[PDB]
């Protein structure tokens, strides 16, 4: 039932912002953290950022402090999120997964659970 | 008053009468600047001297 | 590499048993208890282990039984079958609401 | 003997014991502007949190004295909130029921 | 965020006297809402008070 999707893979020039998108099928969008990571092609994991579907609010890691942009759209159970100020480094796969369940009176932004991913795409940086 | 055969302890550097006028100095010195200017109208833009 | 460390490469043969360390600070992990795990095949996306220091996510069996002791934490791969030859990845909560990932290690060909 | 000098408006927190039963207290319960105290023998736990781990910031006024506000909230917003058991709630006010009814 | 549908909390920003009297400076806080009161003579919810 449970399966997310995103855009496909992309090709960059340095400097720009990379759209990547993510879209969410087989639980309720609003009632789970959708939470992103990084992999660069043949290495380790890299942790990006918090969203909210509910409120939006967001935190997200120092290493991108220079800008990053978020957005939730609760009637299309989709979010995207930004990475911009695109170095030659940054090249990698980008993935989205469902994490933590948002409880009502708990801080679960932060579990780093998540049992359920995307896809996966990439942005090849030339 | 001299004192014919006495015998006593003088241990100085416990002697809480320095303390007893540690004390008394800083509120009795403390309580004498109460009535005059809190100066703070002078954390002001000094603009000033010419070449030394 | 981030300051959440595992070590390169574990190797050994089938029917060992065999322990992947993940080392942090007494900042994130000697004072969380929120640790996890990953396993991933290479073209894939990674698969959760270990959803909480020792708490089971699915049908995974016994073989990957967690454990934690102060900066330390641990994956005890158990009953080595030679086709969980894959990629493991530790990463657990840290400061500023903040989440970073282990080294990342590579398990036994032998 | 050490009594808490704790302010608490509707529920008297950390505060001793009846020894024996529930008892309660009124100038003249024909009075109903008058307060009516109610002491338990048996303590309901309560415990409360607020888990927006908010942070301190120190701005200053004037000469050298500071003045703190709250920064940016670290993670995301969760409402304040308190907790009580039920079931301990509901035996316990049953039973202040029948004291209540010792008068009526 | 959502017209309400999140636990609020309100920023606000003011001017401050800094250490120097008259080179005041701007800053920024965060207040609970039952602290904060509407100051305009109109309906322009743009400024703000402290309750008291
Ligand atoms: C004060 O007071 C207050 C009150 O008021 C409080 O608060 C609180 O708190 C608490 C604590 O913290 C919290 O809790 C939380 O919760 C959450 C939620 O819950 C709910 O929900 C869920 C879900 O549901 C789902 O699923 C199911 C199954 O399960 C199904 O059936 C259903 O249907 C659903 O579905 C989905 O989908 C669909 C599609 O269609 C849709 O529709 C829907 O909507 C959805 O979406 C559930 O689950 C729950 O339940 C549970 O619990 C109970 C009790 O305990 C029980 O009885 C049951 O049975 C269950 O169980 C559990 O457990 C087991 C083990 O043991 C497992 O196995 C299972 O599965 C389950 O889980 C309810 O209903 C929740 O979620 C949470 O939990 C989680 O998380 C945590 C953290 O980490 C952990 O620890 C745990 O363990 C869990 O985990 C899980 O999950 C996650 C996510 O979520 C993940 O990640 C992981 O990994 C895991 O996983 C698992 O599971 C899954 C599923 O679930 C699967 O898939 C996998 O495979 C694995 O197995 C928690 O619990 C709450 O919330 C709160 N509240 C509010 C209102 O919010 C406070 O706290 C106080 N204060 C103080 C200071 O304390
Ligand atoms: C509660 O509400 C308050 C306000 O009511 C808010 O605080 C204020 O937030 C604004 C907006 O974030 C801050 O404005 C910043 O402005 C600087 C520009 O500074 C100028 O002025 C100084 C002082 O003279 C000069 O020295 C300087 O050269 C400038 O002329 C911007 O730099 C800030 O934006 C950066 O971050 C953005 C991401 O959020 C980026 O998109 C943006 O491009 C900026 O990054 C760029 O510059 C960086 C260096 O600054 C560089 O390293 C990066 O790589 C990148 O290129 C920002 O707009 C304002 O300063 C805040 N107030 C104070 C007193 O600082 C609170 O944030 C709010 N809190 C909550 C919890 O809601
Ligand atoms: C709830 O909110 C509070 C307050 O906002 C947070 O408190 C911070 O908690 C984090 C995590 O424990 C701390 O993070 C560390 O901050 C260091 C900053 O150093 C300054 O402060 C320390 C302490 O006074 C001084 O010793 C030091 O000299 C500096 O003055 C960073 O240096 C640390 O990062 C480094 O280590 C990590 C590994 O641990 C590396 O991976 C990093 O790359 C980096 O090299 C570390 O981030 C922070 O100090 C706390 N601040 C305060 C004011 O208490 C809570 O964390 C927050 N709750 C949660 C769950 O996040």
């Amino acid at each position: 039932e449970v399966q997310l999707v995103e855009s496909g893979p992309e090709l960059k020039e340095p400097g720009a912002s990379v759209k990547v998108s993510c879209k969410a099928s087989g639980y309720t969008f609003t009632d789970y953290y959708i939470h992103w990571v990084r992999q660069a092609p043949g290495q380790g994991l890299e942790w990006m950022a918090w969203i909210n579907p509910t409120t939006g609010r967001s935190s997200f890691a120092r290493g991108f402090q220079g800008r990053v942009t978020m957005t939730r759209e609760t009637s299309v159970s989709t979010a995207y999120m930004e990475l911009r100020r695109l170095r030659s480094d940054d090249t990698a796969v980008y993935y989205c997964a469902k994490a933590g369940y948002i409880a009502l009176y708990v801080d679960y932004s932060g579990y780093p659970n998540f049992n359920s991913w995307g896809q996966g795409t990439l942005v090849t940086v030339s | 008053l001299v004192l014919g055969n006495v015998t006593e302890n003088f241990n100085m550097w416990k002697n809480d009468m320095v303390d007893q006028m540690h004390e008394d100095i800083i509120s009795l010195w403390d309580q004498s600047l109460k009535p005059c200017v809190k100066l703070t109208p002078l954390c002001v833009t000094l603009i000033c001297s010419n070449a030394t | 590499q981030s300051a959440l460390t595992q070590p390169a490469s574990v190797s050994g043969s089938p029917g060992q048993s065999i322990t992947i360390s993940c080392t942090g600070t007494s900042y994130d992990v000697g004072s969380y208890n929120l640790v996890s795990w990953y396993q991933q095949h290479p073209g894939k996306a990674p698969k959760l282990i270990i959803y909480e220091v020792s708490q089971w996510p699915s049908g995974v069996s016994k073989r990957f039984s967690g454990s934690k002791s102060g900066n330390t934490a641990s994956l005890t791969i158990s009953g080595l079958q030679a086709e969980d030859e894959a990629h493991y990845y530790c990463c657990s909560y840290a400061g500023s609401s903040t989440v970073i990932f282990g080294g990342g290690t590579s398990l036994t060909v032998l | 003997h050490g009594i808490r000098p704790v302010v608490s408006t509707q529920l008297l927190l950390n505060g001793s014991l009846a020894e024996k039963e529930i008892v309660i207290r009124s100038e003249n319960l024909t009075n109903n502007a008058k307060i009516i105290i109610v002491h338990l023998h048996t303590p309901v736990e309560i415990v409360c949190t607020r888990p927006n781990n908010n942070t301190r910031k120190s701005v200053r006024i004037g000469p050298g004295q500071t003045f703190y506000a709250t920064g940016d909230i670290i993670g995301d917003i969760k409402q304040a909130h308190c907790n009580i058991s039920e079931e301990k709630w509901n035996d316990t006010l049953q039973k202040v029921g029948i004291e209540l009814q010792k008068h009526f | 965020v959502k017209n309400g549908t999140v636990e609020e909390m309100k920023n606000c920003s003011f001017n401050t006297t800094t250490e120097i009297r008259d080179k005041e400076k701007k800053e920024y806080a965060l207040f609970y809402k039952p602290d904060i009161v509407p100051l305009s003579e109109t309906n322009n919810t743009s400024e703000y008070r402290l309750i008291n």
